[PDB]
């Protein structure tokens, strides 16, 4: 539980200047979140596809 | 009177005959139980191994029978 709201600060404050590089989505399922939880976490964000059809 | 030994060759090879390895068949036996169980319990951890044999033992079987949950899997 403690987790968790850790994770929450981590969120709302030392992301704005602190990476957490190591840690992927699934980490956090299991331990702090649901799977659809941490689905929906990852699925806000925009990432680096691979190139389309004409690079 | 007896004018000679009254005897027989029993069937050989390589020194062993049929008596002497009747002997042995039971220990062979259990020797065949104790790697069979142990190699059982060497692959005990395998998936397959629980699938196929171990969770269809009765009684005992429900022991290998473990789901994660949906919402714990990320996978
Ligand atoms: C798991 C670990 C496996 C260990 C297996 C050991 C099996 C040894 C069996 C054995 O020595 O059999 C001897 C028997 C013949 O007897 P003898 O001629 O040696 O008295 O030989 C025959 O009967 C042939």
């Amino acid at each position: 539980a403690s987790l968790r709201r850790g994770y929450q600060v981590y969120k709302e404050v030392c992301a704005a200047c602190h990476s957490l590089d190591r840690i992927a989505w699934r980490n956090l399922v299991g331990v702090t979140h649901t799977t659809d939880e941490a689905k929906a976490f990852a699925e806000e964000l925009e990432y680096d596809d691979e190139p389309d059809d004409e690079g | 009177y007896v004018k000679k030994p009254s005897y027989k060759i029993v069937p050989h090879f390589l020194g062993f005959n049929i008596p002497t390895v009747s002997k042995w068949i039971p220990i062979f036996g259990i020797w065949g139980a104790a790697a069979g169980i142990g190699a059982l319990f060497l692959i005990e951890g395998v998936p397959r191994t629980r699938q196929d044999i171990l969770s269809k033992i009765p009684i005992i079987g429900e022991h290998w029978i473990r789901e994660i949950p949906a919402s714990d899997n990320p996978f």
